RNA sequence: GAAGCCAGAGGAAACUCUGGUGGAGGCUCGCAGCGGUUCUGACGUGCAAAUCGAUCGUCAAAUCUGAGCAUGGGGGCGAAA
RNA sequence: GGAGACGACGGCGGGGGCCCCGGGCAGAGUUCUCUUUUCUUCUUAACGGUCUAUCACCCUGGAAACAGUUUGUCUGGAGAU
RNA sequence: AGGGAAGUCGGCAAAAUAGAUCCGUAACUUCGGGAAAAGGAUUGGCUCUAAGGGUUGGGCACGUGCGUGCGGUUAACAACCAACUUAGAACUGGUACGGACAGGGGGAAUCUGACUGUCUAAUUAAAACAUAGCAUUGCG
RNA sequence: GGUAAACGGCGGGAGUAACUAUGACUCUCUUAAGGUUAACGAGAUUCCCACUGUCCCUAUCUACUAUCUAGCGAAACCACAGCCAAGGGAACGGGCUUGGCAAAAUCAGCGGGGAAAGA
RNA sequence: GAAGCAGAAUUCGGUAAGCGUUGGAUUGUACCCACUAAUAGGGAACGAGCUGGGUUUAGACCGUCGUGAGACAGGUUA
């Protein structure tokens, strides 16, 4: 179940991308600037539990390893490991380069 | 008093009223979507017993 | 998930705790039924001299209901308008 | 003296009927491909005979190291197993 | 679309929530409740695994298939039959997995009537009526 | 005489005075109550989160009408009729006066006026 | 047009109605806030469009008055 179904696809709902998830599992610096666009003291938990790879805080440890357990973060893993799609995939698809000399 | 206040929310260690509103929002359940705490709501509990009377005070009398 | 009942752990006993079982309540969600809360509702020489739609209250009882009978107007009957 | 002759509710057990599944005969349908396939009939009344069916009761016997036992704790020297 | 009550006497109406499993649940309280409080994690398909059952059956010795006197509790074993639940695991599609249907929005307070119930059929369902509880009166 | 979980009402006593009833006037005590509001509710009110066409600010789609046709077919209402401006003492004008003006017969809407509320 | 009106910003007055004159808060009951060039004032009602108060049929409660039925200094609900 989806919570307000209609409104998912409205800009003030949106979530975080599949590349952006990349680059915070890549550095640490990008998962930090996104930790203070967030306030803590407003995050379930404190925001001492949070998946970086399905972009979400959680109220306590074992809410996290519970949702280790279910089918949306195991279809966050099949994703990651398929790997985002990026611009230069996208430049790749069509077979653009650019010329740096 | 500080006293007071913790013998009646059975709640201490705060170091200002934003952490005392927050841990009292965190016990007794007054929480927003998403996990964030209803300080406005628990400030309006606070004010509430205040004015009546559920938390004890009063203003001292001058001394002669 | 009330009494009653079983097992285990303690406690000198009385009792205490835990896991069950059980199926009580003018308890509760809710279908029928019964009722009639709300809608700038429909309808307003209407299907209807009170109907229609969605919503709502109640649903094991102080629940709903047929037939036979009783009380007849300065009267009856009324959880009383 | 008995029958006529008697409340409501809860779980449990037996039986009839309905529902479900398998094989067999016959008939029908599908069949580009698949389906030893899917569907239809396969019934036995009142009234009687016979053999059995919870409760209960009777006989032997006398139970603690208490036992029999229901989903539900009732029964037993006033005689249990 | 963007904003999210700026609308309006007034969130009227609409939207949002909703089934089931698991984590968790405050003040107050007549200790019975509040409570489905609040706040969260999941839910498709396929292929598997595991658990939860029933029926029947013990060996000698004699007399003669029976009866007896025994012996013996590894039947902890064999054969046959049977249906629905529960839990765990891998794989796989996805924009969605109670995919239609069905289906609580919730919280902080205040006043009010104890509650369940009843009434003005055809403008008012309510702090009205009734109710148990309490008290008084008359009558041997 | 009694009686206030009868209706009601919210102090007492002394001094002064001495038929009856009254009052007035001083004086003095002046007091029942301090350190369970749950549950339930189509009851009334304020606020918060979520949520949204409530609104900025409106747009688009569907069905049934409304529309046209064949058939069928009323009722309300009706002194007579229906363009206005100014005056028409009885602060009324659709008819009178003075002007503006004014061209057959029609259809769909509309709610200003007339009409229309078991008014 | 006039004013110590240097400039900037104005103030007072005149002709002028061509063109505009907003968005909100507060009902324990008309003033505040902001934007703006500005947030000017009135008439056609106050000498059967819709909707909230004055406002008030029938139900009900509290307060005052009345022996009472009831009435009201009144307040609340549908
Ligand atoms: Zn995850």
């Amino acid at each position: 179940g989806v919570f307000a179904k209609r409104t998912m696809t409205k800009t003030r709902r949106r979530l975080r991308d599949l590349d952006q998830i990349e680059r915070d599992l890549r550095s640490p610096r990008h998962l930090q600037q996104y930790k203070e666009t967030k306030a803590a003291e407003d995050l379930p938990g404190l925001g001492l539990y949070y998946c970086i790879e399905c972009a979400k805080w959680f109220e306590s440890e074992t809410s996290l390893v519970g949702h280790r357990k279910g089918k949306p973060h195991k279809r966050r893993l099949k994703q990651l490991k398929e790997g985002a799609y990026t611009h230069e995939e996208a430049m790749a698809a069509i077979g653009y380069r650019i010329d740096n000399g | 008093k500080q006293h007071h206040m913790e013998r009646t929310y059975e709640l201490r260690g705060w170091k200002d009223h934003i952490e005392f509103l927050e841990m009292l929002a965190r016990k007794s359940g007054r929480l927003l979507k998403g996990g964030e705490p209803d300080v406005d709501g628990v400030a309006k509990q606070v004010l509430n017993d205040f004015m009546r009377g559920k938390i004890p005070w009063f203003t001292p009398a001058p001394e002669p």
